This record gives C-alpha cells, sequence and structure tokens, in this order.
RNA sequence: CGCGACCUCAGAUCAGACGUGGCGACCCGCUGAAUUUAAGCAUAUUAGUCAGCGGAGGAGAAGAAACUAACCAGGAUUCCCUCAGUAACGGCGAGUGAACAGGGAAGAGCCCAGCGCCGAAUCCCCGCCCCGCGGCGGGGCGCGGGACAUGUGGCGUACGGAAG
RNA sequence: GGCCCCCGGCGCGCCGGGCCCGGGUCUUCCCGGAGUCGGGUUGCUUGGGAAUGCAGCCCAAAGCGGGUGGUAAACUCCAUCU
C-alpha cells in the first residue's frame, strides 16, 4: 500500500483507537478552590508579608525587575518558583496602586 | 512590640457591657446532660402516646467552639460572635476578628475563657456565637 | 473550619504575628527542662493531623535538643587511621534532630508509645519538638479499633527502630529509581541479598 | 599472575563471601511445604477456583514484549463500570480489581469486558443460606455442576490472526520499504529544525519589503 | 479583701495499671575500623564489614505509588530465576556494580486529619441489680464523677465524596 | 487396627441482645498533611556519573500547584504520580 504503520518516524507506533475518558480525581490535586482562596486571602491580610517579599516589592516599585528576580531566585531557590512569586508580588503592588487611586 | 493581630485581644468589653452580654447569653445556654435525658424521655413517652414525631420547635441555643463558630461566620449565620481574650495558644482566634469583620458579623472580645466555659457547662470555651434569637430578646440583642 | 485557618497561619512563620509568637514561645521553652510534659498540644491542628485525638491516653511531651552536627567523640581529635577517616568536625549524624527528640521522649516514657512529633520552635542552640505519646493500656486506647494497633507488642519503641515518621526519613525508603538502596525493606536487607552467594544444589 | 593467553578475570570474592553463602538443601523441603499449603488452601475454599481470582488480559509494556499478552493484577474500574459490576462486589465473587490501572485504548477495554461477561456467565453462585435460595442460582446447576477449578481461571493466551495467501498487487510491489524507513527516520530527526528554519524565513518574509 | 472560675505547676506508701532486666541464630535503628589488595602508598579496597550502643517478634522489616515507563503500555510489598559481572563507578588502576521489562512463589486491601452535616451523636471511671466467671464481658439503673467545643463519635479519603 | 481420657474449629432449630438501605441517572455543592517541599553549602553514602540517598547550617515555597521523566540551564509541549 501507499503507507504502512512503522516503528519509526513522526507517526510511529501500533495503531489503536484512543479511549477518551474523564481524568482521574488525583489529577485534580493542586487546583485552587473558592473557599481555599478565601482562606488564603484572609491569612494574607492578617499576617502581611515576609521581609524578603517586602524587599522584593521595593525593587519592583522602582522597576528593577531583573534585580528583583535575581533577589527572589536567590531567596526562594529556583527560576520557575521565582517567576511565579514575582508575578504575585507585582500583582499586589498593582492592586494597592489602583486601590489608592480611588 | 506586640503586633496588632495579637494586641487586639487586650481591648475587651467593659464590665457593664459584658454583664448585659452574659446575662442575655444565660438565656440560651446549651442543655445539660440531665435535662437532655429528661427531654429525651419525654419525647419517648409522648411518641409512645400519642402525638408522634413532634419536633416542637427546637429552641435557639448558643453555638460554641471555634470550629463551629468559624463555619457560622463563613456562612453569615451568626448574629453576634463573642471571643475570649486569653486563648493560650493564640492562633485559634487571631483570624476571627478579621474574618468576622470581612463577613460583616459583629464581634466582641470578652474577659475570660472560663466565663465562656461556664456558659456551656465546661471548663473553657474560645468563642460562642449568637444565631437567631427569641423575639422577646431581639430588642436586647440589637442594643448589644 | 478553623483548622484550615490555623494551618495557613502556621505557613507564614516569617510574618510579624508569627515571628512574635515563635520568639516568645522559644524563650519560654528555653526556661524549662529539656524533657517536659506539655498540658496540651501547642499546635492542635498539627497534632491531630499527625494522629493525636483529644481523649484520655494521648499525652504530649516537649523535647529540647541541641542543634548542629555530630563531633566525632575521640580523645584530642585523634582518629588513628588513614587520612580519609581523620574527620572530626563537619561530620553529620545520619538521623535528624526530630528523630533524636522522639527517641529521648520514648526512652524516658518507656511505658508509652511514640506516635509522631512536630516542630514548635528553634533557637540558634536548641530545637524544640512536641512528641505525641499514647498510653497503650488505657481503656480508651485499648477498647477502640483503629487505635488497637499501637497496643500490639511489635509496636513498642517505634522511635528506636526508625518506624515513626521522623525516624523513617533517614532510612532511604521509597519507591522508584531514587531508592534502589533499600529494595527488600532496608539497606541491610538489600545488602545481604546482593552480597549472598546463592549456591544451588544443582549448579 | 597472568599465564600466556587467557581471559582477564574479575572474581568478586574479596568481601568475606563465606559468611553469607545460601545453600539450597531445603529446596526439596520447601517445595513440599509449598505444595501442602496449596492443597490446604484449595480445600479451604472448597468450590472456589484453586488459583484464585480471574485476572485481566494485559499487554506487556516495552518494545521487546508488546507483541505478547499476559495476565494483569486486576480489572480496571472502567472495565467493571461498563461490564456492570460493582467495584466492591467484584472481589466477593472472585474478580480481581486494579483501581490504579487505566485504559488508554478501547481495544484492551473491550477485550477485558468480554472476559468479565464470559466469567460472569460461567460463574455458579451459591445462596448465602442453602435452604433459602434468594437470587444466586438454581439448585440443579450447583448440585453436581459445582467443581473446584484447577489452573488459572480462563488462562490468558496469545492468539495469532492467520492470513491466507493472496495475490500481490502492483502497489505492494512498488512500495519501497527501505527507502520509507530511511526517510521516516530523517523526517523525525529534522522535524524540529525544519520548523525553526521555516519560522525564521517567515520572519524575514513578513518584513523583507521596506 | 476575702471568696470563686480557669490556666500553668507541685506533693502523696493516694485508686487502679504500665516500663525496667535476660536471650539475642534470624530482624530493625545507629556507630563504625584496621589487618588486607593495589606486588610501595595516601583516593580506592577491605566495608557500611568486625568490634561498640539501642529496640523487637515468632518472624521482623517493607508495603498499597509524589512508581515504572515511553510501549498497542504496565500497576502495593517481599522472595526465587534472569536481566548481569551488564548500564555505571573507579590513582578509569586494583577493583567495585544496581535497576526496568520478562517468568514464577504468594497475592488483600484499607484507615485518618483536613472540607462538611448530624442538639457531643462520643469516651473513661465509680456504686447498684441480673446473666456468667475462668483470660473478667453482656444488659439495665444512678438530678453518680470525670474527659471532651483548644473537638469525641457516625458518614466520608483522591478508586472521588456528600446532599437533594 | 481396637479401647479409654482430655482439648480445639466447622451446619441445622432455638436462645440474649444488638444490626440499618443499596444501586443507577441528573442537579447543586465540597475536596486535602509547611521550617515541609525546593534551593545553596558542608560531610557521609551510592553504580548514580555538573552531585543516588541521608544528615547539619542558611534561605525558604506554591496551588491550572508540586514531584519525577538517569547531563548542568532557559523556553515549550507531553507523559506520569499526588
Ligand atoms: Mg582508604
Ligand atoms: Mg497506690
Ligand atoms: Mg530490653
Ligand atoms: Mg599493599
Ligand atoms: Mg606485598
Ligand atoms: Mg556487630
Ligand atoms: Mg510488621
Ligand atoms: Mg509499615
Ligand atoms: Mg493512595
Ligand atoms: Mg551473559
Ligand atoms: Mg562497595
Ligand atoms: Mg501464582
Ligand atoms: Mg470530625
Ligand atoms: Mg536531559
Amino acid at each position: 500500500a501507499l503507507r504502512y504503520p512503522m516503528a519509526v518516524g513522526l507517526n510511529k507506533g501500533h495503531k489503536v483507537t484512543k479511549n477518551v475518558s474523564k481524568p482521574r480525581h488525583s489529577r485534580r490535586r493542586g487546583r485552587l478552590t473558592k473557599h481555599t482562596k478565601f482562606v488564603r486571602d484572609m491569612i494574607r491580610e492578617v499576617c502581611g508579608f515576609a521581609p524578603y517579599e517586602r524587599r522584593a516589592m521595593e525593587l519592583l516599585k522602582v522597576s528593577k525587575d531583573k534585580r528583583a528576580l535575581k533577589f527572589i531566585k536567590k531567596r526562594v531557590g529556583t527560576h520557575i518558583r521565582a517567576k511565579r512569586k514575582r508575578e504575585e508580588l507585582s500583582n499586589v503592588l498593582a492592586a494597592m496602586r489602583k486601590a489608592a487611586a480611588k | 512590640k506586640v503586633p496588632p493581630a495579637i494586641n487586639q485581644f487586650t481591648q475587651a468589653l467593659d464590665r457593664q457591657t459584658a454583664t448585659q452580654l452574659l446575662k442575655l447569653a444565660h438565656k440560651y445556654r446549651p442543655e445539660t446532660k440531665q435535662e437532655k435525658k429528661q427531654r429525651l424521655l419525654a419525647r419517648a413517652e409522648k411518641k409512645a402516646a400519642g402525638k408522634g414525631d413532634v419536633p416542637t420547635k427546637r429552641p435557639p441555643v448558643l453555638r460554641a467552639g471555634v470550629n463551629t463558630v468559624t463555619t457560622l461566620v463563613e456562612n453569615k449565620k451568626a448574629q453576634l460572635v463573642v471571643i475570649a481574650h486569653d486563648v493560650d495558644p493564640i492562633e485559634l482566634v487571631v483570624f476571627l476578628p478579621a474574618l468576622c469583620r470581612k463577613m460583616g458579623v459583629p464581634y466582641c472580645i470578652i474577659k475570660g475563657k472560663a466565663r465562656l466555659g461556664r456558659l456551656v457547662h465546661r471548663k473553657t470555651c474560645t468563642t460562642v456565637a449568637f444565631t437567631q434569637v427569641n423575639s422577646e430578646d431581639k430588642g436586647a440583642l440589637a442594643k448589644l | 473550619g478553623a483548622y484550615k485557618y490555623i494551618q495557613e497561619l502556621w505557613r507564614k512563620k516569617q510574618s510579624d504575628v508569627m515571628r512574635f509568637l515563635l520568639r516568645v514561645r522559644c524563650w519560654q521553652y528555653r526556661q524549662l527542662s529539656a524533657l517536659h510534659r506539655a498540658p496540651r498540644p501547642t499546635r492542635p491542628d498539627k497534632a491531630r493531623r499527625l494522629g493525636y485525638k483529644a481523649k484520655q491516653g494521648y499525652v504530649i511531651y516537649r523535647i529540647r535538643v541541641r542543634r548542629g552536627g555530630r563531633k566525632r567523640p575521640v580523645p584530642k581529635g585523634a582518629t588513628y587511621g588513614k587520612p580519609v577517616h581523620h574527620g572530626v568536625n563537619q561530620l553529620k549524624f545520619a538521623r535528624s534532630l526530630q528523630s533524636v527528640a522522639e527517641e529521648r521522649a520514648g526512652r524516658h516514657c518507656g511505658a508509652l508509645r511514640v506516635l509522631n512529633s512536630y516542630w514548635v520552635g528553634e533557637d540558634s542552640t536548641y530545637k524544640f519538638f512536641e512528641v505525641i505519646l499514647i498510653d497503650p493500656f488505657h481503656k480508651a486506647i485499648r477498647r477502640n479499633p483503629d487505635t488497637q494497633w499501637i497496643t500490639k507488642p511489635v509496636h513498642k519503641h517505634r522511635e528506636m527502630r526508625g518506624l515513626t515518621s521522623a525516624g523513617r526519613k533517614s532510612r532511604g525508603l521509597g519507591k522508584g529509581h531514587k531508592f534502589h538502596h533499600t529494595i527488600g525493606g532496608s539497606r541491610r536487607a538489600a545488602w545481604r541479598r546482593r552480597n549472598t552467594l546463592q549456591l544451588h544444589r544443582y549448579r | 599472575a597472568p599465564s600466556r593467553n587467557g581471559m582477564v578475570l574479575k572474581p568478586h570474592f574479596h568481601k568475606d563471601w563465606q559468611r553469607r553463602v545460601a545453600t539450597w538443601f531445603n529446596q526439596p523441603a520447601r517445595k513440599i511445604r509449598r505444595r501442602k499449603a496449596r492443597q490446604a488452601k484449595a480445600r479451604r475454599i472448597a468450590p472456589r477456583p484453586a488459583s484464585g481470582p480471574i485476572r485481566p488480559i494485559v499487554r506487556c509494556p516495552t518494545v521487546r514484549y508488546h507483541t505478547k499478552v499476559r495476565a494483569g493484577r486486576g480489572f480496571s474500574l472502567e472495565e467493571l463500570r461498563v461490564a456492570g459490576i460493582h467495584k466492591k462486589v467484584a472481589r466477593t465473587i472472585g474478580i480481581s480489581v486494579d483501581p490504579r490501572r487505566r485504559n488508554k485504548s478501547t481495544e484492551s477495554l473491550q477485550a477485558n469486558v468480554q472476559r468479565l461477561k464470559e466469567y460472569r456467565s460461567k460463574l455458579i453462585l451459591f445462596p448465602r443460606k442453602p435452604s433459602a435460595p434468594k437470587k444466586g442460582d438454581s439448585s440443579a446447576e450447583e448440585l453436581k455442576l459445582a467443581t473446584q477449578l484447577t489452573g488459572p481461571v480462563m488462562p490468558v493466551r496469545n492468539v495469532y490472526k492467520k492470513e491466507k495467501a493472496r495475490v500481490i498487487t502492483e502497489e505492494e510491489k512498488n512500495f519501497k520499504a527501505f527507502a520509507s524507513l530511511r526517510m521516516a527516520r530523517a523526517n523525525a530527526r529534522l522535524f524540529g529544525i525544519r520548523a525553526k528554519r521555516a519560522k525564521e524565513a517567515a520572519e524575514q518574509d513578513v518584513e523583507k519589503k521596506k
């Protein structure tokens, strides 16, 4: 025939019909719920911020974003975790900026 | 330097107000073991002859316990929350003033977890919450 | 739902409120003895997460351990041998300090069973842990299924055989490619299997 | 010392091996003890199959063994759900279940539901109280038809679809098997770099005129 | 300005229980050499072994995936055969050295915390009565004590669960 | 093969009491373990090799997150577990 199943190539593999199904409930782990988000927001305004988080906000306030990321990565430890933390710290700065605007 | 989350529990109710609050709260104490037995036996006697189920309007009662009160505040079901000022592991109630204010339920801080315990026939209670109240005490609860 | 708030609160150990509480408590624990019974769990949510229940038979012991590594206990630093074994300082104990605190609680209270432990504070020179113990002969413990397992003879001194959560972490147990050292139950179990010469009857 | 030609040998006998030597003089005794336990277990579960629960049809993982099929740990919940068996009742009637096994394809799914439906048809169920047969089975098909089953229940067997000889068409004769394999390997190897070069060329194309 | 509640502590030859020490072939947690080999020797090897300390049971430990894989996918632990003296480590020297898949022995799965709902529904102790003794339980009673809302019990646990 | 004595677990009728509703469909809700993970460094350990595991010290999390995917790193998709 023109084309055959192959053990190599971009479309390699034995051909089976894929069984589509709902993902397992363990794969749901880590999703943020409405109540858990509410609790974490409660604790954040009760507690505040860690001293390194406040320092990183000063760097973001003067728009030293590369230096802020270097500082956060040195504190938290990894690039992926630092990028997520920097976005959140940028978000709270923007949130309190528009709160003080009105 | 005590952070305001911990310093807020030093502001307790004055003696006059705490007296009106506990005097009202005396009318809604949870039923003891003895009078629950008396009530349950009466239900058994009445069910035997001859009314039947007879819910008979489960009366308003003072809800107690930090886990119970927290859910009531989160559901906006509490009308008034009373927090003891001397919870020794002070993490059980540090969020409650902020949580109550966020949910709009009025809250006060009172002197003595032992006084709250006597309300519920126990040694100690962190918090008690006022749910719906009898009509003759709606005026009193509103003033508080 | 208050336990959820306390859990999120204790995840903020560097906040102003938690920094104050941890410092004051660490000062207070410094004034007490190294081994000391606590009237109640300091962290009730963390305790019950680890197996504790507020009923008779469960007791709490606060343990204070000294921080740092393990100096080799040789006279004048002389470890007579090859230079690879000359190390005296910068040596580290195989078991964590939490496992040591559990062992000290269990040794003192030999009639109780160590269940778990958790962190309540630390200094530059001390770490403080609270250990959950169970009285195996109290009727509340003994008449309850789902708790009767701790009453068995095989479960005595778990903290000394590395069977508690803290003591288990140093044994290198686990599933998959990172934990090939302990296939068979332990390092010794794996080592004996891999170093035994199987001489069959028919070779 | 080496002596003339020979193989460079590396014995692993430098580690006090004689303290850990496993002799096998209890091998014949071990086989007797295992046989006795098997026979005692079979007697204990008197009409139930001696080998145990039915096992699913399962393909072997890697590329070395994926042509073979064997018995798995237990039936997946997706298989039981479409076969109409409760996941908690299945273990009572001799069906092994594996809650952590997934079904990636439908062929393996449907292969195992015919296995469950075949087993369920061949199952003789005794009533809990023999004097009160509620919904299990008739007494006729369990008075004498009940017999302990020896060997695995419905043993998993590799099957081959025999192809009859056919006339080779011209399209099959013109197919280039070696050339296709060589080109398929090249296409998979250069797929990522071909896209990047096309992407870079597209960037130059959308601004080439200015 | 004494009397109460709680908290945190203390004493008792208080009522009732429990631990200690031995054995230690097998098992678990640590600590841990040097002889030796390298034709010297220091890394390496001996060896995570001897010695040392602690803790168990009739077995122990492990154990129901923060797994293996990359397949058309398998599916807790433990043991045997094989993988394999292999991948790898190594003054890349002497030497050391697993795992996956496959075939078997055996095969068994579950429980909390948390989120919630249920008038704390929960548990221990002490007196009284009856049925029993043989490892001390069953039932009933006590406006009898205590624990416990700083959280007991029932439902329920990632395979989803609850309520209509 | 016989006789004697003792002990233990198997079905039936009864006894004393407990014992409380299961599945499918739809709808509305609810879902998780923190000085822990992870990172740096140090020492030991491993076949684990730009670091397999364990531990001390310092830093110190997130929630479409986290871990793993045997070469360090950035971006991207996927797989797998929790
Ligand atoms: Mg050496
Ligand atoms: Mg006495
Ligand atoms: Mg002993
Ligand atoms: Mg030599
Ligand atoms: Mg020599
Ligand atoms: Mg020894
Ligand atoms: Mg065991
Ligand atoms: Mg275990
Ligand atoms: Mg699981
Ligand atoms: Mg070979
Ligand atoms: Mg070695
Ligand atoms: Mg078998
Ligand atoms: Mg509960
Ligand atoms: Mg790579």
